[PDB]
C-alpha cells in the first residue's frame, strides 16, 4: 500500500 | 543533460521456424521520459503493448515493447526507436543470435 | 532474500496542453503489481500482478484515493519546481520521487528509503536515519526547510517502519507462489562465426526470477571479464529474466572455457561448455 503524499515541493 | 537509449530486441523463447513466440524491444536507461519505441515487421509498424512508465536507482526510464510473432525464414524483425539524444532514429534488427 | 516493496512515480509537465500527467507502478521485489496512470479516464489504482486482484474494493478504493491525491501533489510540485529554478513554461520537465522498505531476516525494516529528483538529477532525499534530509541546491532547500517545519520526517518513517512493511508481508503470502519461488534459469551456449582467428561462444540464462543472477566465463578458472561481452538484464515478458554473455575464442580451443551460473534458485553454482 502507498503512502499518503500530502506536503508540496 | 539528457541521456540515449540502450536498446535490445530479442524473442522470449528461442526462436524455431513456425513456432509462435514473443518478441521484445527492450528500451532502457533513458531521459527524459518522451520517447516512441516501435517493433517493424519488414518495415511496418507493428501494434504491440508498451509496458508501464518505470525507471532504476539512477532515475533513468525503462520500457517494454512486445507482441506476439511467428518466426520464419523470411520475415524481418526490428525495433526503432525515437528520442531527443537521438537525431536520427536508432534501429535495431532482431537476430536468433542475440 | 531481502524481500522490498517499491513505488516509482513519475510527473512530467506537459505545456502543449497545458496540464501534467502522474504515472505510478508498485513493485513487490522485482515484480510489478499496481500502476496508475493520471491520463486514464476516471484513474483508478490497477492490478498488474493476478496475485493483487484478491485484494477486496476497500483496498482498490483507498489506494485510487491516495494516487489521486499525490497526483495533484506532484502537479504544484512541477509548477514550484520551475519558478525555483527560473525556467519558462515553455518546456517540459520531470518530477520523480521513489520509496520503499527493505525487510531483514528477523520481519524487521532492514532499510527504508525515500527520494526525490528533477530532470534527472537527485533533488532531496531522506537520510538513513529517517529523521533528517538532505537537499541538493539552492532550490531544494526551500523545500527542506518547509518539510522540516511541517515534520514530514516522521510521518514517512512511520510508513516506511509501519505501514510499508505490513502490507509487504501480506504481499509475499498473497502470492507465495510466485514472489517467493526461486525460478532457475534454463542455460545453454552456442556457437557463431566471428572475425579473424575469431569463434564467439555466446552462453544464455533464460526465464529466471528473481532478476539478480551472476554469469562469467573462465578459461582454466581464471575470469575473462575483460574481453567478455554482457548484456543488461532483460525483461521476458512473461516475469521472468534474460541475460547472456559472449566472448571470442581461438578456433578449436573452445572446450578450455567454460561457463558459470550462480542464481538463487539452483542448488550449486552451475558449470557448462559448448556441447
Amino acid at each position: 500500500a502507498a503512502a499518503i503524499e500530502e506536503e508540496d515541493i | 543533460v539528457a541521456r540515449p537509449p540502450k536498446v535490445q530486441v530479442y524473442s522470449r523463447h528461442p526462436a524455431e521456424n513456425g513456432k509462435p513466440n514473443y518478441l521484445n524491444c527492450y528500451v532502457s536507461g533513458f531521459h527524459p521520459p518522451q520517447i516512441e519505441i516501435d517493433l517493424l515487421k519488414n518495415g511496418e509498424k507493428m501494434n504491440a503493448e508498451q509496458s508501464d512508465l518505470s525507471f532504476s536507482k539512477d532515475w533513468s526510464f525503462y520500457l517494454l515493447v512486445h507482441t506476439e510473432f511467428t518466426p520464419n525464414a523470411v520475415d524481418q524483425y526490428s525495433c526503432r526507436v525515437k528520442h531527443v539524444t537521438l537525431d536520427k532514429p536508432k534501429i535495431v534488427k532482431w537476430d536468433r543470435d542475440h | 532474500g531481502p524481500h522490498s516493496l517499491s513505488y516509482f512515480y513519475t510527473a512530467v509537465s506537459r505545456p502543449d496542453r497545458g496540464d501534467s500527467r502522474f504515472i505510478a507502478v508498485g513493485y513487490v521485489d522485482d515484480t510489478q503489481f499496481v500502476r496508475f496512470d493520471s491520463d486514464a479516464p476516471n484513474p483508478r489504482m490497477e492490478p498488474r500482478a493476478p496475485w493483487i486482484q484478491q485484494e477486496g474494493q476497500d483496498y482498490w478504493d483507498r489506494e485510487t484515493r491516495k494516487q489521486r491525491d499525490t497526483s495533484q501533489t506532484y502537479r504544484v510540485g512541477l509548477k514550484n519546481l520551475r519558478g525555483y529554478y527560473n525556467q519558462s513554461e515553455a518546456g517540459s520537465h520531470t518530477y520523480q520521487s521513489m520509496y520503499g522498505c527493505y525487510l531483514g531476516p528477523d520481519g524487521l525494516l532492514l532499510r527504508g528509503y525515500r527520494q526525490y529528483a528533477y530532470d534527472g538529477a537527485d533533488y532531496i532525499a531522506l537520510n538513513e536515519d529517517l529523521r533528517s534530509w538532505t537537499a541538493a541546491d539552492t532550490a531544494a532547500q526551500i523545500t527542506k526547510r518547509k518539510w522540516e517545519t511541517a515534520n514530514v520526517a516522521e510521518r514517512r518513517r512511520s510508513y516506511l517502519q509501519g505501514l510499508c512493511v505490513e502490507s509487504l508481508r501480506e504481499y509475499l503470502e498473497m502470492g507465495k507462489d510466485t514472489l517467493q519461488r526461486a525460478e532457475p534459469p534454463k542455460t545453454h551456449v552456442t556457437r557463431h562465426p566471428s572475425s579473424d582467428l575469431g569463434v564467439t561462444l555466446r552462453c544464455w540464462a533464460l526465464g529466471f526470477y528473481p532478476k539478480e543472477i551472476s554469469l562469467t566465463w573462465q578459461r582454466e578458472g581464471q575470469d575473462q571479464s575483460q574481453d567478455m561481452e554482457l548484456v543488461e538484464t532483460r525483461p521476458s515478458g512473461d516475469g521472468t529474466f534474460q541475460k547472456w554473455a559472449a566472448l571470442v575464442v581461438p578456433p578449436g580451443e573452445e572446450q578450455s572455457y567454460t561457463c558459470h551460473v550462480q542464481h538463487e534458485g539452483l542448488q550449486e553454482p552451475l558449470t557448462l561448455r559448448w556441447d
